[PDB]
């Protein structure tokens, strides 16, 4: 139903047949970004839980696959798998504890 | 013919592009469903009383 | 043959439809390969990094 | 001195009409479709082609049948191996049998 992603579509009738109008979403402006497929922290390998990495050139975030809105990367956003030797193209990151200034 | 214009995806390992931006898009699809429904008498077509 | 021709041409208009047919027929396998194959809008090309 | 059933169907009036698209033509869509899956992922057939990894778009085929992309990424090669396996065989049985 249309070229995009779907989102409705509405039904007209015409003559001897039918017309659908599909309205769908297309993503619009591009933009470059350095991506890695995980971040080592601690000797733990840190992975999106919805989402990938991005980086402008100098910070790391985390962000939604269609749509650019970057996120600060926090424990509550990233799951932890083993170590940070396995994972070919893992970069040197820190990663946000919220409970650390609710302790101090 | 042309089949289209030339263009040349830059790949690489560590480079990511993601949109900012979007369009909500209307486009049409035309569908027929019946057509007209016709009766023929044969002592009519090929004789005619 | 003149004769035969002269003679086929009382049968009326089966030669036209049966034409009409094949044409149609020979119309709709170029529809059928276009809407298969030609959905991609853009000739893209692989980078020389493989 | 060898007639061929080819004259003789031209010569009683049945003809065999070329198609529009010339297999360089097919073969240069199919090429472009290639192109298109291996450098963008599902993106260019959705509105612009957007680059990613390959890795990271097999991840993202990962979750998408549900499995978490850790189990990608910590089995890459092995994957890899079996898909360069799996399309050896798809060439060695291309060659051998003939139905
Ligand atoms: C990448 O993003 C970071 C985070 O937004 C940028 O760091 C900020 O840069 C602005 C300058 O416009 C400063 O006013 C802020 O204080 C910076 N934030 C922090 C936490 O330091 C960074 O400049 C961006 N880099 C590029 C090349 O665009
Ligand atoms: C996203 O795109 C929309 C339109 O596709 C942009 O809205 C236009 O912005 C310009 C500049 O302010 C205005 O002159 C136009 O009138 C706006 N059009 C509409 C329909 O509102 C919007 O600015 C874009 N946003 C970003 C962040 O790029
Ligand atoms: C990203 O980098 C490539 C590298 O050549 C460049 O061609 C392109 O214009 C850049 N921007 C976008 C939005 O793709
Ligand atoms: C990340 O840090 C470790 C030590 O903590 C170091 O051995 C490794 O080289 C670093 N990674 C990169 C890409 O520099
Ligand atoms: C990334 O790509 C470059 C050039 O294609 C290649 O030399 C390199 O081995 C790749 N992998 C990493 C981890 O840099």
């Amino acid at each position: 139903c249309g070229k995009g992603y779907h989102l409705m579509s509405f039904p007209q009738s015409a003559p001897h047949g039918v017309v659908f109008l599909h309205v769908t979403y297309v993503p619009a402006q591009e933009k470059n970004f350095t991506t890695a497929p995980a971040i080592c922290h601690d000797g733990k390998a840190h992975f999106p839980r919805e989402g990938v990495f991005v980086s402008n050139g100098t910070h790391w975030f985390v962000t939604q696959r269609n749509f650019y809105e970057p996120q600060i990367i926090t424990t509550d956003n990233t799951f932890v798998s083993g170590n940070c030797d396995v994972v070919i193209g893992i970069v040197n990151n820190t990663v946000y504890d919220p409970l650390q200034p609710e302790l101090d | 013919m042309s089949l289209g214009a030339e263009n040349s995806v830059a790949y690489s390992n560590n480079s990511i592009a993601i949109p900012t931006n979007f369009t909500i898009s209307v486009t049409t699809e035309i569908l027929p469903v019946s057509m007209t429904k016709t009766s023929v008498d044969c002592t009519m077509y090929i004789c005619g009383d | 043959s003149t004769e035969c021709s002269n003679l086929l041409l009382q049968y009326g208009s089966f030669c036209t439809q049966l034409k009409r047919a094949l044409t149609g027929i020979a119309v709709e396998q170029d529809k059928n390969t276009q809407e298969v194959f030609a959905q991609v809008k853009q000739i893209y090309k692989t980078p020389p990094i493989k | 001195a060898a007639r061929d059933l080819i004259c003789a169907q031209k010569f009683n009036g049945l003809t065999v009409l070329p198609p529009l698209l010339t297999d360089e033509m097919i073969a240069q869509y199919t090429s472009a479709l290639l192109a298109g899956t291996i450098t963008s992922g599902w993106t260019f057939g959705a509105g612009a082609a957007l680059q990613i990894p390959f890795a990271m778009q097999m991840a993202y085929r990962f979750n998408g049948i549900g499995v978490t992309q850790n189990v990608l990424y910590e089995n890459q090669k092995l994957i890899a191996n079996q898909f360069n396996s799996a399309i050896g065989k798809i060439q060695d049985s291309l060659s051998s049998t003939a139905s």
